[PDB]
């Protein structure tokens, strides 16, 4: 079937939910893949700091912070990025195939950390040789006038 | 008891518990066992008879290494059987262990096989796994049995997921029944490693002559907190570690040599002159030419230390 | 699909909840049995100390 | 069959939690018996030694 | 002398009025000279290799974090309770899709939910359902300018 809805107007049916929570997040792909829908949230009279997901997003946001931090240094020196190869194929048309993923994000958090250590140590422990070396050769040159 | 004594030893029954490519048989073999071994009477005795079929469990879980939602051959998979099998397996395996002797033995028996057991939830989990996946390691560390303070060391050393193990904790889960123990896990798991007496253990392993990365030392803020006591000790056995440093074949020892040299970063320059007893710059230079990445990463830090410290 | 899956959904979810109820009612009581035993053993050791 | 099933769900979950609550109450009774019977052995075990 | 020099420009240089100590100064400076130049070339390869390796994957990781973030907020648009294991949310479904999306829920049960619609029975409210219009993938600008 198909209704023009441009010589008319449409209507989307609401649905009552009593989904048990036991499929809470593993079922995320359910609507993440081809949800193609809108919601009427019921969470009212209570705010971010008062609700639950605020807590984890507080740990999350840090990863984006450090990522955009990296981006500057990455573009800094001489090199480009291949761009998201997934973006060409992973977001391929409209698919039910979106590969599953559960907790791996936390593994990503720890790994991006371990990295951020690498990055901080590198940047802050390489950014000094310059000046002390420079003054050292400066004095060396000064030595030449000792005759 | 005598009835089950007959029922235990068989020939084909072992096959009924061996069909692993086809999972129909062991399934019941062990669901009925679960409903069986509830009472200690049969629990202990039957454990005294089946100490070779753990590989059953091992496959029942190791399969998940490669998995995909809409793949493999199963019809009506886990509405009641597909991973209800895993539910059985895990619940029985932990359930039975509550005689302190049981886990006390099994841990030393198959440390490693239950090492990656941590991976059970490293990536994937579903509803009923939560309460149990690590609720055995709960028992593997409880303060009621021998070696309840002896082996988990290596568990942590090879795992290192501890930060991500915490990362499992925060994401709230619907059930109360699991937040207490999961918190308990980390709290106890921190009150010993941070308490892992540094110079005691350090000098012990040093005088041993055999060494591993021993990443405790590199985690060093609390170790530098009393590095002055190392200056007291003056680490002349580190003068010996120099002798160790000329010739090396263990990647761990070779790289930790550089790491040990390098911790000066948080240590006062009053160590700089005792270093000045050293200082032939071609030494760690030729070492720098040893470019093996696995060590080279921190070999950069090592060779770099001298000059930025000059900045320091 | 047709509105007939409710019988599966509700009944099976209650079956899961009940199943878990038996599992953990028996499990917590088994833990009770072991704790019973160890604490009784410790108290018996104390009485043996008195007797010694 | 869910308009009148909200009360049924409430009752089923309440029963599922109250049965486990009574199971844990039975656990606590078991522990109380453990202690009160490990401390009452002086009636027989202690008087064994004076008979000796 | 030194104060004005440094305030303007000066680098302290303990020197010798003859060429004898010249040798000592040459020796002491050459000490560090022999190695100074390493710092740069050493620092190079590490950042080179690490940036090459990471670049290929950081973008993917950003896509990830974004996607899981979004779904987490979507979840956050729902309700939870402890005593009763029940999750609550509402979404409005096309009138014509009154049954196909249930078959689609069929695609999230076979192995991902125990015959799980998790609900299919609906209680409806007088709240005005929204309408919709589409441009038929051929006249996007037409309808867009019409409706704006």
């Amino acid at each position: 079937e198909k209704e023009e809805a441009i010589f008319r107007s449409a209507e989307m049916a609401l649905v009552q939910f009593y989904i048990p929570q036991e499929i809470s997040r593993d079922s995320a792909y359910t609507l993440g893949q081809l949800g193609l829908v809108q919601f009427r949230d019921l969470n009212s009279k209570v705010r971010a700091f008062q609700r639950t997901f605020v807590n984890e997003i507080r740990r999350l946001d840090n990863v984006e912070r450090q990522y955009r931090y990296f981006y500057s240094l990455l573009k800094k020196h001489d090199i480009k990025l291949y761009e998201g190869d997934t973006d060409k194929y992973l977001d391929g048309s409209g698919e039910l195939y979106v590969p599953p993923s559960g907790s791996v994000i936390d593994d990503y958090v720890r790994n991006a950390s371990y990295l951020e250590e690498r990055l901080i140590q590198m940047e802050d422990a390489t950014d000094q040789i310059e000046v002390q070396k420079n003054d050292l050769e400066q004095y060396r040159f000064i030595l030449q006038s000792g005759d | 008891v005598k009835l089950v004594e007959k029922l235990l030893k068989n020939n084909n029954l072992i096959n009924i518990l061996q069909n692993i490519e086809q999972m129909d048989t062991c399934y019941v073999c062990i669901r009925l066992l679960q409903e069986l071994a509830v009472i200690p009477e049969y629990r202990d005795v039957i454990w005294l008879h089946e100490k070779k079929f753990m590989p059953t469990l091992f496959k029942i879980l190791q399969r998940a290494t490669d998995s995909q939602l809409a793949t493999r051959i199963v019809a009506t998979n886990s509405n009641h059987l597909g991973i209800q099998l895993q539910y059985h397996s895990l619940l029985l395996i932990w359930l039975l262990t509550f005689n302190p002797v049981f886990a006390n033995e099994l841990v030393q028996k198959y440390l490693s096989d239950f090492l990656d057991l941590l991976k059970l939830v490293k990536i994937t989990i579903k509803e009923k796994v939560s309460r149990l996946c690590i609720s055995i390691i709960l028992q593997c560390c409880s303060t009621r049995v021998k070696q309840h303070k002896k082996v988990i060391k290596q568990l942590l050393l090879l795992g290192n997921a501890l930060p991500t193990v915490q990362s499992l904790s925060e994401r709230k889960y619907s059930d109360e029944e699991l937040r207490q123990d999961i918190s308990n896990l980390k709290e106890i798991l921190e009150n010993e490693y941070q308490e892992l007496t540094s110079f005691d253990e350090y000098s012990s392993e040093l005088k041993s002559g055999r060494l591993e990365w021993s990443p405790v030392h590199k985690s060093e803020k609390f170790w530098r907190e009393n590095a002055v006591r190392l200056n007291e000790k003056n680490y002349e056995l580190l003068k010996i570690l120099t002798k160790l440093l000329e010739v090396s074949d263990d990647p761990q020892v070779l790289a930790v040599a550089a790491h040990d040299v390098g911790e000066y970063v948080r240590h006062y320059p009053r160590g700089k002159r005792v270093i000045e007893q050293l200082g032939g710059k071609q030494l760690v230079m030729n070492h720098m030419h040893h470019e093996d990445q696995q060590v080279r990463y921190n070999a950069l830090l090592a060779v770099q230390k001298l000059m930025v410290h000059n900045w320091e | 699909l047709t509105p007939n899956q409710v019988n599966d959904e509700l009944n099976k979810m209650q079956a899961f909840i009940r199943k878990e109820a038996e599992e953990k009612a028996k499990e917590i009581q088994l833990k009770a049995d072991q704790e019973y035993e160890i604490e009784k053993t410790n108290i018996v050791r104390n009485e043996t100390n008195n007797i010694d | 069959s869910q308009k009148n099933g909200i009360a049924t769900l409430l009752q089923a979950e309440k029963e599922a939690h109250e049965i486990v609550s009574k199971a844990r109450k039975y656990r606590q009774d078991k522990l109380k018996q453990a202690k009160t019977d490990a401390a009452k052995e002086i009636d027989s075990y202690k008087i064994q030694k004076d008979k000796e | 002398i030194r104060k004005i020099a440094e305030s303007l420009d000066a680098n302290l240089y303990d020197v010798d009025s003859s060429n004898e100590g010249r040798s000592q100064q040459l020796a002491k400076v050459n000490k560090n000279l022999s190695d100074l130049y390493t710092v740069l070339k050493t620092t190079s390869t590490t950042l080179e290799s690490e940036l090459y390796a990471i670049a290929k994957e950081l973008d993917s990781w950003f896509q990830d974090v974004t996607r899981e973030k979004a779904i987490f907020e979507i979840l956050n648009k729902s309700n939870y309770d402890t005593n009763r294991k029940i999750l609550i949310a509402e979404g409005w479904i096309p009138r014509d899709e009154l049954a196909t999306l249930q078959a689609r829920l069929g695609e999230m049960i076979a192995r991902l939910g125990i015959d799980v619609p998790s609900i299919i029975q609906v209680l409806d409210t007088n709240h005005t359902p929204p309408t919709f219009h589409r441009t038929n993938k051929f006249t996007a600008g037409f309808q867009s300018i019409c409706d704006c």
